[PDB]
């Protein structure tokens, strides 16, 4: 139901370091 | 993983170890898709060829690890298998067709910072995520090179085009495949590598920033060698087969 | 390689 939102990214609107290169090749 | 780096903490908090009691040691990777249920690639318990035949009572399941090696005290937590369930039409014979299997676990384990399941998608995120180009994301404690590192590694990949796949080797190819991995042209390398299989491939779908798990590490042919990809079993294909199972034992 | 698990699993 709250799967794929990571406590400590996404729940705080943090992002990991290399997430955007995934964001970008969409 | 081969070229890719240290996890941050809580970057893969559905990364889930497949352990060996006796001798303790990294058996395989696998994904928390549940509080009670762990995904994982069917060659990790059963791959006749090598004489691997595990059962329940001869696994442990590690959630919320960073470490490799360390038994990390208030943070991981090991489970006891309360069944295991692989595809029935699992192709360990020829090519690791339908290379996947479900482990229940014996008590439900508690979520934390550390541990969280990912989801599995739909036929609409599948259909719009797993395209030639999108990348997509594989962890792992698997060798470093065609080795051992001491914290989860992590890699983007490059999903490649079906021909190509099929192009880069002799083997049989299918529907419930998909392989990965960047070009000898595009200059970057990576691959998962030997320890990272039943590990989950990821994606983040930008329609609802969540996390997916489009594939398990199944194949490869070396590790990350040029001209060789990935191969990872395709989920969402499976997934009927996954609900049955969970929709009925338990 | 492993550190031991707790021995009580
Ligand atoms: C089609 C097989 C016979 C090729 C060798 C192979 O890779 N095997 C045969 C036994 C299981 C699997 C494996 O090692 N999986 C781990 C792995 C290694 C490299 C890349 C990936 Cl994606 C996965
Ligand atoms: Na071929
Ligand atoms: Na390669």
């Amino acid at each position: 139901a709250d799967c794929g939102l990571r406590p400590l990214f996404e729940k705080k609107s943090l992002e990991d370091k290399t997430e955007r290169e995934l964001l970008e090749s969409y | 993983i081969v070229e890719g780096s240290d996890a941050e903490i809580g970057m893969s908090p559905w990364q889930v170890m497949l352990f060996r009691k006796s001798p303790q040691e990294l058996l395989c990777g696998a994904s928390l898709i549940s509080d009670r249920w762990v995904l994982t690639a069917a060659h990790c318990l059963l791959y006749p060829p090598w004489d691997k035949n595990f059962t329940e009572n001869d696994l442990l399941v590690r959630i919320g690890k960073h470490s490799r090696t360390r038994y990390e005290r208030n943070i991981e937590k090991i489970s006891m298998l309360e069944k295991i369930y692989i595809h029935p039409r699992y192709n360990w014979r020829e090519n690791l067709d339908r290379d996947i299997a479900l482990m229940k676990l014996k008590k439900p384990v508690a979520f934390s910072d550390y541990i969280h399941p990912v989801c599995l998608p739909d036929r609409e995120t599948a259909a719009s995520l797993l395209q030639a180009g999108y990348k997509g994301r594989v962890t792992g404690w698997g060798n470093l090179k065609e080795g051992q590192p001491s914290v989860l590694q992590v890699v983007n990949l490059p999903i490649v085009e079906r021909p190509v796949c099929k192009d880069s080797t002799r083997i049989r190819i299918t529907d419930n495949m998909f392989c990965a991995g960047y070009k000898p042209d595009e200059g970057k390398r990576g691959d998962a590598c030997e320890g990272d299989s039943g590990g989950p491939f990821v994606m983040k779908s930008p329609f609802n920033n969540r996390w997916y798990q489009m594939g398990i590490v199944s194949w490869g042919e070396g590790c990350d060698r040029d001209g060789k990809y990935g191969f990872y079993t395709h989920v969402f294909r499976l997934k009927k087969w996954i609900q049955k199972v969970i929709d009925q034992f338990g | 390689d492993f550190e031991e698990i707790p021995e009580e699993y």
